[PDB]
């Protein structure tokens, strides 16, 4: 191929009768045929039987049908939402959630021990809420991952917004870093404190003009509280009723009055907000990750399982009997997947009938058409066997 | 005379040829390895398409000079001129041919893996012509070479 | 006198050639070194590549120059025409080709910094056409070096 890249174990989920027979090989049994002859020998079969639930009717057996492939689309939904957080965030490989470890064994071999698993679902529960139960733990999971990186982006701002006021730039920068008592005033009848933030080049302009520029100003009362790289910030003692002379009469020289006033409320509240602000980012972030890996694992079991009822369902409906079905779940190796999707197709779509059967064989992954990928959702093709394909 | 102007053609014709090729390719190719790096190889085999028209070139060119450097007429000018124009012109056209080709082959070589054999085949049968150039014209020099005679 | 436009053409194109790769390739260097600002290094080894086509083009022309004498023999004289135009027009054909992937690859450059490598590859593909122009003029200089014997 190089249509599409694979560098992790892809899946193809197959159900057959048990009578079945290949026509691509004549004379060979169905799981005879998967281990030696499919693609080159080299294909992986794994276990993925399931046995009988207890179905309702045959009236039932269509009314679950369409809610299983519904099901199946939106537990797909949640579960590739939950990879795409961990992916983004780089604090766990991006390269793995393809073949990493469920329950800590790898992906083919964790399909190997599928048999139907046991976490809360169990086979003498009926497959109406087995289908409902499962749908609902994946949602709960999934809006609960929603949440909590939402929270991490609200964190997020908040913590940009603190940091500007600790050091950035005068704009909205609101100062706190600076306490002391000789560049404030404070208990005081007649005087408050205006900031000035000034131009580097308009500092020597400041210095001459700013006792003359306003009338009653505190004389010696310039001293550069901070700077940043565009601005010096400057504090100026004054009285309250000429606050307004002042900020009128800077503007039209080109300073900018940034508009703070000492209280020792507004000092302890500015560094409190960034303080609360970081805390919360970080607790956030390592529960965000844990929580994240926890619900993978848990949606990836209940994932596999709907599609192990709904191939075996499926089944069940097409083809009646035999009661039980042969199901087999094929672990391809990368690049060879459009080779192991045709060798199926030639071998076992005479089952379906020749009707079912449509050539539009072949794979397009760019967007530059739509025909030649198969689902029996759409009219445009249908698959002519009980297959699904799988892509992690 | 003509013969000099033979050697000179070749050489301007078949070297703008492929630079036409190896842009128009190249822009269609630069762009496209930004989707998928792994065309790489791929997506190199229509730019040295155009490669090949000029070495074949600088074969019949290099016949000429050694009989070159002697005051001719015009016997074996004309007979020079005409082996210098077919390298020319092949190299010119299939060089031509080769970037528009493979500029939208690009495309092809991307989606369809399987029928990249098939991009080949189209850029192949430009190839064709700088064979015609280069054969007619290798035997044209060898004849060429009588020296002087009006 | 068919010296002086040897010398001609192999200095003019060849200069112009170099001009519109360097120019090109400026114009998507500019546009790619605001975004990433470290990958200058692997920007400026497409620019230099057409600036070395000049170099062979006026060594040509000075040789040229020696072998023209006052003589006057039209067949000696257009072998200097000739050899001018060979690397001229083929300096010219190669620059022109390499600012086009020249542009196109700083593209590149920006969004798989890792594979740099692929642009150069398809770039250096437009030098053989100048190598082809070199031999040829070479030879043709040579023979031609006899300050037009009539």
């Amino acid at each position: 191929m190089a249509t599409a890249l694979y560098t992790a174990n892809d899946f193809i989920l197959i159900s057959l009768p048990q009578n079945a027979q290949p026509v691509t090989a004549p004379g060979s049994k169905t799981d005879s045929w998967f281990n030696e002859t499919l693609i080159g020998g080299r294909a992986f079969v794994s276990d993925f039987k399931i046995p009988e639930f207890k179905i309702g009717s045959l009236d039932t057996l269509i009314v679950e049908s369409e809610e299983l492939s519904k099901v199946d689309n939106q537990i797909g939904a949640s579960i590739g939402k939950i990879i795409e957080i961990l992916q983004g965030l780089n604090e766990t490989s991006t390269n793995a959630y393809r073949t990493l470890p469920i329950n800590n064994m790898p992906v083919p071999e964790y399909l190997e021990n599928f048999q139907w698993q046991t976490r809360k679902f169990k086979l003498d529960k009926s497959i109406k809420d087995l289908i409902t139960l499962i749908s609902n733990e994946s949602s709960q999971l999934d809006a609960d991952v929603r949440a909590t990186y939402a929270n991490y982006n609200s964190a997020k701002t908040n913590l940009a917004a603190a940091e500007r006021k600790k050091t950035g730039d005068l704009s909205v920068r609101s100062l706190h870093d600076i306490v002391k008592p000789e560049d404030f005033v404070l208990n005081s009848e007649h005087l408050t404190t205006v900031l000035v933030a000034v131009p580097k080049s308009l500092k020597s302009d400041f210095e001459k003009s700013y006792e003359t520029l306003s009338k009653n100003v505190v004389p010696a009362s310039a001293s550069v509280i901070a700077e940043d790289a565009e601005y010096v910030l400057f504090n100026v003692h004054l009285f309250k009723k000429n606050v307004q002379e002042f900020t009128t009469a800077a503007r039209e020289k080109k300073f900018i009055p940034r508009e703070f006033n000492y209280s020792e409320e507004l000092i302890d509240q500015l560094k409190k907000e960034h303080d609360s602000a970081a805390s919360l980012e970080q607790s956030l972030r390592v529960q965000l990750v844990r929580l994240a890996k926890t619900a993978y694992v848990d949606v990836f079991i209940n994932w596999f399982h709907i599609k192990a009822l709904r191939v075996y369902v499926e089944s069940v409906l097409r083809y009646g009997l035999p009661p039980h079905f042969n199901i087999k779940i094929i672990a391809v190796p990368p690049k060879n997947l459009s080779k192991c999707k045709s060798e199926l197709i030639d071998a076992f779509g005479f089952l379906g009938g020749n009707a079912f059967m449509k050539d539009k064989k072949g794979k397009i992954n760019k967007q530059d058409t739509s025909l030649h990928q198969y689902a029996s959702l759409v009219d445009t093709e249908y698959e002519p066997f009980v297959m699904y394909i799988i892509n992690l | 005379f003509f013969g000099a102007i033979g050697c000179a053609s070749a050489i301007i014709f078949t070297s703008l040829g492929a630079a036409y090729g190896t842009a128009k390719s190249g822009v269609g190719i630069c762009a496209t390895c930004v989707l998928r790096p792994d065309l790489l190889f791929k997506n190199i085999v229509p730019v040295i398409m155009a490669g090949i028209i000029a070495i074949y070139g600088l074969v019949v060119s290099v016949l000429v000079c050694y009989s070159l450097g002697q005051k001719q007429a015009l016997y074996t000018g004309f007979i020079q001129l005409g082996a210098g124009l077919s390298v020319g012109l092949s190299g010119l056209a299939a060089g031509f041919a080769i970037g528009i080709v493979g500029d939208a082959g690009v495309r092809g070589s991307s989606q369809q893996p399987r029928l990249f054999v098939g991009m080949i085949l189209i850029l192949i049968f430009a190839e064709v012509l700088g064979l015609y150039g280069l054969i007619v014209a290798l035997l044209l020099n060898s004849r060429a070479t009588q020296d002087v005679v009006c």
